[PDB]
């Protein structure tokens, strides 16, 4: 080859991924209708094994084998941006559901928002703490980025550790707020919009925190250079996305919707 | 486009066999089902 | 070796071939479903004696034709085969993720065929509206298996869209601007942008339906303060872009086929064609509620959706006139692919014009949920997508295979299909104007003559489909090896021979500034 | 910790014809076999589950 | 610089989290649960949940989440 | 405070080859668009190849949307069949 | 991997009669499936 | 109702259905003309051995084939929107009738004065009286006064349905939790038929609508007799 | 009184809030009148309008919820 692009070794992970999707969906079917978790627990396991080996191989191809030329890195930049756009449009559907229900509350709700018998959380208590936590983590991840670019290993690790700690704090606060909430997912469209929108956001915080932990261990093992660290950039972009979705949820559901 | 003559020519008789077998593979199973609908 | 090559592929050509095989198999399923529809309607009374089964057949017909036949063939098959070759790229940007887009579709298809086999199937229509699709009126696993089928097809096409956009932006020769890429490549980039933005909104909506069915949410349930009409907005916010997704790669293939068989180096008005496809893609996001003119929306909302929908005719007209201007002065070669492309131009135009009738909300009150709508979309979508697919298949078969079709057989195939689809769908205009509802298993006696003729048409297209399988067999059976192809100087995908080597453009093209 | 990237670069560039998913050694083969066994076995079980659920 | 973003992390961002942590800390303690009223738009049950007895939400809190029939 | 490797210390494989060639102003992996000569038979466009033929795309005039594609073979200069611009292979 | 006509496909075209059998089964199974699905739903 | 071999719309029963017929004639002329012009131009491009294969300049012609279509769309839009706003205009109804969709039948409520309500089911084929229409007759017709503005309100007590009467130009979706309004005015006495127009499950084909349009005095006596 | 006149507060195809508002207005008025022991006849206009517009099953369900103490509107 006299081009700069990556011809990938034939791989089994696309097939194991596709089959993990089949086992997770048929498993959810088997859990909702046939009172059994077996298929679902096989699908979740094969999904985690697929993700582990696939992203392991990407690290082998880049850090260990040198296939990530500037042209390859530019492609991964576009791929991550486009992935984030698709996730924004997914959240857009839930925000549309929320505004649709809350701007024209039906007679069943008492014709008001919040509905009769719903006692929203105080947005100035734990939801405000959660906002401070994710905004703070957007500052610390930025410190981590500049430390890496400046070649500072210790400060990159401390900043990234702080960022992960804040992600975990957010997740534990949210778990606690779920448990304390006097309303449930079954409390009409208020509970439906609240738990499904904040729940998908919670999942993205766990995914993003996991991605940052992956970057933390790769940094411990010296994988990143001061100039080449796309896994870190991608995790930082994803982390800013999670922050920004939170700001929209906080303003829409917690504050305006209270 | 230009092309070589057939490396393994398919005579008119061979084409009638291929066409017949193709049509039967579509028609017999569907025909069996539709013929037996009353029975189902 | 077989498993490494066909199950573990990282090769755009072999993955394209997997998509074409999958889509052809899907087309046989979708055709069988279509013939069962027309058999139920081919005489007055009941054939199946079970209208839940009729509704399941209608629903599966649409999902198979849209998600397993058209999108895999156009984007997965032609897109994977042609896009890298047309920009001199060595493969797709994400050649391993590309294989997962492919392998998600057999499981998606399996979940759809499971939906039809458990309980009484999903007899919902392909729109899957609650409360009919809810856990009271469709208790049990069928609708959830349909939702999961759509989730896997959705992930397949989202990752595919990321792949195509990245490939087309990032992997052209450095001298090649976006305004030096072929129209087929434009058509795939625009389709990929529509998929990227539209499928996540479908995913959100069908996820809400899943939670209403299984976790006691009430997004669409008025008892909880929900609204069935919210589902319809989310579905059609996806579903209008989806109909442009179904035709755009067809527009791209038609531009190449008309150019090629006119003996031209280039399509008429290249930048106009780029403008038209981008305009259609943008306007395709702001018209969805023309699927909802009878749900009770405000008059001003209806006036807006009527007006915005009609605007799409302007860019679309530029494409139709640009195809005719490409023919103008051509050394016309009457190949079977040219016949498909000319049939496309005519039949697409008829369907597009009945869409402009439907855009008028006032008239749509009377045409909505009638066979007039079924006639509109079988012209513009069914014949449009299928004619472009058959044109592209007969044109590029020798590139993909290294063998020629029998052109006389391929012209016979075209002639039978042209008769069958017009006999099938043209009378459905009369059924719609005269008020026959769609999604019906039986009809008042007055509607018998047109339903009889329509069902007889459906059998003519069956004969064409069976002949098509024989024609593909005859080509592989006879093994006429390609020698020379004309116009390689403006059709880069042919310049590496037939078929091209597994690895092409290992040494990239030389293009200076 | 110490920077051992050079020793991993030597291992993954070794001219042994192995695909990247198996180039780490015997542990890769094991995790591959576990993954594919769970996927193929899981898939056969899902087909059994369909057979079961297809009848009342 | 890293120096500036560290200054912001420790000088503004974490002091904010500490102040909001204080605010939350001071406004915690269980508020009195309201009178149970069996409103038909709440405690929705169209299908049993796929866990427990089918009638308990996933993060059911006996103190503040009534069943369709009232507090446990 | 150091401890982060540089590309100079740790880049490997093709990434390193591209890095080292660029420092020397060389482009063996075709990252840059080549600059045209006058393209006369005396001053042909020089087309590097690792083999005895390579595909040329000719954008005959600035902002043409149509690219003219042809195989350039080792030996005598060949001409773009649209504009007659000369190209010569340098294997 | 084998390159060239009849070699860039997951099915053999070495024998036109075995190929006819394979194409029969492939397209035939797809076209038959819906008829057997209707039969299945009618027999429940 | 439709008659055998019908090509176009049912004859108009209401002034707005008359307006839609004239609007469809205008639009269909344009559809015919454009369809025909495209087929003719295809055939003109394909019927000469004369050639011109060099690069063709596009900008002059692209003006023609954006401006002409823009004008044609405005010539469709103008009468289209006149009719849309005419339907929507304030008419002051004399009577309100509600219909509720169900799997698989319509109920009707006339509650301006008395509590009048009843179910309306398809007559089974095996029970049709000689001369009666398969899949179209109901046991209990929707009796209404002719030559009067009537407010119809449409909802559902289960899944989506859609209340349609083609000869009056009517189609309003029946959505649970929603009350959709339309107006009905028949120029003539008689029987006017329609069919459920939203897929509502296995008997979607078999829950029709029969309006019986009679003088006010007959409507009043029928109403009294139905309590 | 023939039927409910056009109400400029509810000019669109969705008449759900018109039915709801008139049902609330009747029951608010009947409570205000019964409470002072004035005459429920002043409430008659609201009664005629909600009976004209509101589906029987809606009124029936709302009446049952007022008697149960689960009516979510303010009366
Ligand atoms: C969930 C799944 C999500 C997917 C995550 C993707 C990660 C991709 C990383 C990867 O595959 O690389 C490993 C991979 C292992 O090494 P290698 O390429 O296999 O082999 C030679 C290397 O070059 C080695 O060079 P090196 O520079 O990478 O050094 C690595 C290693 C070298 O060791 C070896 O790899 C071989 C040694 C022989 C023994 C093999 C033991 C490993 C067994 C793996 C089991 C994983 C299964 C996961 C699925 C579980 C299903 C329930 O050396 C060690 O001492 C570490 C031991 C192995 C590291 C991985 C351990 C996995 C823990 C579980 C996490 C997955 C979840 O190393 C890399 O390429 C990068 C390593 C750094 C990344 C580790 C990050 C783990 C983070 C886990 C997240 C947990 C989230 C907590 C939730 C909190 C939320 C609020
Ligand atoms: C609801 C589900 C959704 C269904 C989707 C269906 C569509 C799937 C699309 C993908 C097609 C399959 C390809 C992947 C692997 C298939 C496995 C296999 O054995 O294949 C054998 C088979 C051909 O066998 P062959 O001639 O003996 O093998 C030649 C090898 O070179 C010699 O290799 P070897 O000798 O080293 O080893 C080969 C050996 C064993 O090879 C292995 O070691 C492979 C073992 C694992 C294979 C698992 C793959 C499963 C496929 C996915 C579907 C699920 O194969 C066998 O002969 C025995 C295995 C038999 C397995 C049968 C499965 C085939 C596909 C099933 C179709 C749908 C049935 C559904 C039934 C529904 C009824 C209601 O490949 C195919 O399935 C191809 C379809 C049959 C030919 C149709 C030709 C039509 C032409 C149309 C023209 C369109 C293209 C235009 C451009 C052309 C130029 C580029
Ligand atoms: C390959 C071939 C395969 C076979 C194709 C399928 C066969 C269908 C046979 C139809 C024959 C109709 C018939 O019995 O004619 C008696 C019929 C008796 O005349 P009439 O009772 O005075 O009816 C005049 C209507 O009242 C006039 O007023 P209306 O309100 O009754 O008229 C509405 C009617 C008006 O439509 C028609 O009159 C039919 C037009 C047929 C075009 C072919 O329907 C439409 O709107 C049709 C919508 C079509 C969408 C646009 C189609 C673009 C056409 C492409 C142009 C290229 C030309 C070649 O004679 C005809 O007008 C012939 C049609
Ligand atoms: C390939 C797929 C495809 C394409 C491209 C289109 C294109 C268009 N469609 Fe269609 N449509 C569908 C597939 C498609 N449609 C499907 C599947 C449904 C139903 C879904 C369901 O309910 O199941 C549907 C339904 C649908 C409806 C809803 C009807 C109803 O349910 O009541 C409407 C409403 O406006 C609409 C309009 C249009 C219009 C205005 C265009 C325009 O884009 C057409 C533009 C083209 C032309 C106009 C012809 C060429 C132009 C000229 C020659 C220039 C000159 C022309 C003029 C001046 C007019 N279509
Ligand atoms: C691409 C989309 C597509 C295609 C191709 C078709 C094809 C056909 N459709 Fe339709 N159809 C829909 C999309 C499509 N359909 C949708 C979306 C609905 C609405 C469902 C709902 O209401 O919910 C519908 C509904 C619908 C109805 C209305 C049902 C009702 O309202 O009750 C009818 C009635 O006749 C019909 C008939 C047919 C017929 C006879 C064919 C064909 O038989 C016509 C001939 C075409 C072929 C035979 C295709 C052959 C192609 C291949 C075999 C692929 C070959 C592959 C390669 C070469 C690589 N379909
Ligand atoms: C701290 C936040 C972290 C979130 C993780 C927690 C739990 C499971 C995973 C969550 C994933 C996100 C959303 C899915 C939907 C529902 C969960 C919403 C969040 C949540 O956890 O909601 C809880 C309900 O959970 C329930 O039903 C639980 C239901 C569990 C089953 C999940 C169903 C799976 C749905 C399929 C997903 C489809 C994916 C689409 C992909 C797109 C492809 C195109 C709320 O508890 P409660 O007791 O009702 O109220 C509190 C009262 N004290
Ligand atoms: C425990 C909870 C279970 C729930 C399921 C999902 C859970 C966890 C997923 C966590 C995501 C981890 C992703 C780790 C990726 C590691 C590989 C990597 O980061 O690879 C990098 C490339 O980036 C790349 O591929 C970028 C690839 C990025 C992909 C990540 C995107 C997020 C994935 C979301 C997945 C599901 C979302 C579904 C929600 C609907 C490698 O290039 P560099 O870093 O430049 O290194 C090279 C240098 O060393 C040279 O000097
Ligand atoms: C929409 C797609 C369908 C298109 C129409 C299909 C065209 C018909 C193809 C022939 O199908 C066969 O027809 C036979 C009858 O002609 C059937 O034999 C049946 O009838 C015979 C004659 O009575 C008996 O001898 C057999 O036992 C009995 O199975 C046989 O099963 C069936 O396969
Ligand atoms: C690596 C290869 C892949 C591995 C495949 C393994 C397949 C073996 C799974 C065992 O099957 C289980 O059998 C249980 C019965 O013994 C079921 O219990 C469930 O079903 C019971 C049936 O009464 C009920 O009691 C409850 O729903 C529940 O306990 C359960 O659903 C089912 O999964
Ligand atoms: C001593 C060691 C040096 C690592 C190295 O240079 O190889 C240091 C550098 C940065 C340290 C980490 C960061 O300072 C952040 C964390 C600080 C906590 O007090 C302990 C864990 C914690 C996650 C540290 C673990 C470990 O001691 C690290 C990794
Ligand atoms: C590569 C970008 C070219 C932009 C051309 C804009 C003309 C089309 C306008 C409508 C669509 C714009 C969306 C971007
Ligand atoms: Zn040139």
């Amino acid at each position: 080859q006299t081009h700069a692009y990556h011809m990938v070794n034939p791989s089994p992970w696309p097939l194991t991924g596709a089959l993990s999707a089949l086992l997770m969906t048929s498993g959810l079917t088997m859990w909702f209708h046939f009172n059994s978790m077996t298929l679902l627990m096989i699908g979740l396991t094969t999904n985690m094994l697929t993700m582990y080996q696939w992203w392991r191989d990407v690290i082998r191809e880049s850090t260990f084998q040198g296939h990530h030329t500037p042209a390859v890195q530019k492609g991964l930049r576009y791929g991550m941006i486009l992935f984030i756009i698709s996730e924004v449009l997914f959240f857009t559907g839930f925000f549309w559901a929320f505004y649709h229900s809350s701007l024209a509350p039906t007679p069943e709700l008492g014709g008001c928002w919040p509905p009769t018998g719903i006692h929203p959380l105080n947005p100035l208590e734990v939801p405000l703490l959660n906002t401070s936590v994710l905004l703070a983590s957007g500052v610390s991840i930025t410190w981590a980025h500049h430390s890496l670019m400046e070649g500072d290993r210790k400060h990159m690790l401390q900043a990234l550790f702080i960022t992960i700690t804040l992600g975990v704090y957010f997740t534990l606060l949210q778990a606690s707020e779920y448990y304390e909430a006097p309303f449930t997912i079954s409390d009409g469209v208020y509970g439906s919009t609240f738990f499904v929108a904040t729940g998908f956001h919670g999942l993205h915080v766990i995914i993003g925190s996991t991605f940052l932990i992956v970057c933390f261990f790769r940094q411990l093992k010296f994988h990143f250079t001061s100039n080449h660290h796309f896994g870190f950039e991608a995790a930082a972009w994803y982390w800013h996305f999670v922050d920004v979705v939170w700001l929209f949820l906080y303003v829409s559901i917690y504050w305006w919707g209270s | 486009i230009t092309a070589k003559p057939a490396k393994t020519p398919t005579s008119p008789k061979e084409q009638a066999i291929g066409l017949s077998v193709t049509f039967l593979s579509f028609l017999l199973p569907a025909g069996w089902v539709l013929y037996h609908l009353d029975n189902y | 070796m077989f498993i490494n090559r066909w199950l573990f592929s990282t090769n755009h050509k072999d993955i394209g071939t997997l998509y074409l095989l999958f889509g052809a198999w899907a087309g046989m399923v979708g055709t069988a479903l279509s013939l069962l529809i027309r058999a139920e309607l081919g005489q007055p009374g009941t054939l199946l004696g079970d209208d839940q089964i009729y509704n399941v057949v209608v629903t599966a017909h649409a999902f198979v034709m849209i998600f397993f036949m058209v999108m895999p063939i156009m984007i997965g098959g032609f897109g994977n085969w042609l896009v890298p070759l047309m920009i001199g790229a060595p493969d797709m940007a994400f050649p391993r993720m590309n294989n997962m887009s492919f392998w998600l579709l057999p499981p998606s298809f399996l979940l759809l065929l499971a939906s039809s086999m458990v309980e009484a199937g999903a007899g919902t229509g392909w729109t899957v509206y609650p409360p009919l699709a809810g856990n009271l009126a469709h208790a049990g696993a069928s609708v959830d298996l349909t939702i999961f089928s759509l989730h896997l097809a959705g992930v397949s096409s989202i990752l595919g869209a990321i792949n195509f956009i990245t490939t087309i932006i990032n992997m052209k020769p450095p001298a090649m601007s976006q305004y030096q890429t072929p129209l087929f490549v434009w058509s795939v980039m625009i389709t990929a942008v529509l998929l990227l933005l539209s499928l996540p909104v479908l995913a959100a909506g069908i996820t809400m339906l899943l939670t209403d069915r299984n976790l006691n949410t009430t997004f669409f349930d008025p008892a909880g303060g929900g609204d069935p009409i919210l589902y319809q907005h989310l579905f059609w916010f996806f579903g209008h872009p989806e109909v442009y997704i179904l035709i755009l790669p067809g527009f791209g293939m038609i531009s190449h086929i008309v150019t090629y068989y006119s003996g031209k180096k280039e399509p008429f008005g290249y930048m106009g064609m780029v403008w038209a496809m981008m305009s259609i893609g943008f306007l395709g996001f702001i018209v969805w509620a023309h699927h909802m003119f009878t749900v009770g929306m405000d008059v001003d909302t209806r006036a807006y959706f009527t007006s915005a929908t009609m605007i799409i005719a302007i860019p679309t007209g530029v494409k139709v006139f640009s195809w005719l201007a490409t023919l103008h002065g051509g050394n016309i070669k009457w190949s079977p692919a040219m016949m498909w492309a000319l049939g496309f131009i005519f039949l697409f135009t008829v369907g597009g014009l009945t869409g402009i009738v439907l855009a008028n909300s006032s008239l749509d009150i009377v045409l909505h949920d009638t066979y007039y709508v079924v006639a509109h979309f079988h012209y513009v979508l069914s014949m449009g997508a299928v004619f472009a697919i058959m044109g592209g298949f007969v044109h590029w078969f020798p590139l993909f295979s290294g063998y020629t079709l029998n052109d006389t057989w391929a012209k016979i195939h075209f002639a039978i299909m042209f008769v069958g689809v017009n006999m099938t769908f043209f009378p459905q205009h009369f059924l719609g104007l005269s008020g026959m509802p769609r999604r019906y298993s039986d009809y008042p006696d007055a509607y018998t003559m047109w339903n009889t003729i329509s069902s007889m048409g459906s059998f003519i297209s069956l004969t064409a489909v069976m002949l098509m399988v024989f024609i593909i067999w005859e080509a592989f059976a006879s093994k006429r090896e390609v020698l020379t192809v004309d116009l390689t100087t403006t059709n880069l995908e042919w310049l590496n021979g037939c078929p091209p080597p597994y690895h092409t453009f290992e040494e990239p093209t030389y293009v200076n500034l | 910790f110490e920077n051992r990237v050079a020793e991993k670069q030597k291992l993954f560039q070794e001219d042994n014809g192995l695909p990247v998913h198996l180039k780490g050694g015997a542990t890769d083969n094991i995790l591959y076999r576990v993954t594919m066994t769970l996927c193929l076995g899981g898939t056969l079980y899902s087909l059994y589950c369909l057979g079961w659920a297809s009848f009342p | 610089g890293a120096r500036t973003w560290r200054f912001l992390t420790f000088g503004l961002a974490l002091p904010s989290v500490a102040l909001c942590t204080l605010n939350s800390w001071l406004h915690s303690g269980h508020r009195e649960r309201p009178a149970f009223i069996p409103y038909h738009h709440l405690r929705i049950r169209t299908k049993p949940f796929s866990w427990g007895d089918g009638n308990h939400t996933f993060f059911h809190n006996p103190r503040v989440n009534p069943l369709p029939t009232g507090y446990e | 405070g150091g401890g982060v490797p540089t590309d100079e210390e740790q880049a490997t494989g093709l990434e390193r080859e591209v890095m080292l060639a660029a420092r020397k102003g060389q482009d063996p992996y075709n990252i840059l668009a080549p600059k045209a000569t006058s393209g006369t038979k005396e001053d042909p466009n020089l087309v590097p190849s690792i083999t005895n033929k390579r595909i040329v795309g000719c954008i005959c005039e600035e902002d043409n949307s149509t690219v003219i594609w042809f195989w350039l073979h080792k030996g005598e200069a060949q001409r773009c069949p649209s504009c007659g611009t000369h190209y010569k292979l340098v294997p | 991997y084998e390159e060239g006509p009849g070699k860039n496909i997951p099915f053999s075209v070495e024998n036109k009669w075995r190929l006819l059998a394979m194409m029969t089964l492939f397209f035939g199974s797809g076209f038959a499936a819906p008829f057997f699905i209707v039969r299945h739903q009618l027999l429940k | 109702m439709a008659y055998p071999m019908q090509l176009g719309f049912q004859d108009a029963t209401s002034p707005i259905m008359e307006e839609l017929l004239h609007f469809h004639d205008h639009t269909l002329m344009i559809v015919f003309l454009i369809s025909s012009l495209v087929l003719y131009i295809i055939s003109l491009m394909l019927t000469t051995k004369l050639t011109h294969t060099s690069t063709m300049d596009a900008q002059e012609v692209e003006t023609i084939w954006t401006i002409l279509p823009a004008i044609i769309l405005i010539l469709i839009a103008l009468p289209s929107l006149r009719i849309l706003y005419m339907m929507d205009e304030i008419n002051n109804p004399s009577l309100t009738v509600k219909t509720m969709g169900h799997q698989w039948y319509w109920s009707y409520e006339y509650t301006d004065y008395e509590d009048l309500s009843f179910d309306s089911y398809m007559i089974p084929t095996s029970e049709l009286k000689p001369g009666e229409l398969r899949l179209l007759e109901v046991d209990n017709r929707v009796v209404l006064p002719m030559e009067m503005t009537i407010r119809m309100l449409v909802s559902s007590e289960d899944v989506l349905h859609s209340w349609a009467v083609p000869s009056l130009g009517l189609k309003t979706d029946a959505i649970p939790g929603r009350l959709n309004q339309t107006t009905l005015m028949s120029s003539r006495p008689g029987l006017y038929y329609g069919q459920c127009s939203e897929i509502c499950g296995s008997n979607h084909s078999f829950m029709p609508i029969v309006l019986e349009l009679v003088p006010l005095k007959y409507f009043e006596k029928w109403s009294a007799s139905m309590l | 009184y023939q039927t409910a006149p056009f109400d400029s507060r509810f000019p669109n195809q969705n008449q759900t809030r018109n039915c709801w508002q008139n049902y609330l207005d009747f029951h608010r008025c009947e409570k205000a009148m019964t409470a002072k022991g004035g005459d429920v006849s002043v409430c008659e206009w609201y009664r005629r309008v909600y009976k004209s517009l509101c589906p029987i099953s809606w009124v029936s369900t709302w009446d049952d919820r007022r008697a149960e103490g689960t009516f979510p509107g303010k009366i």
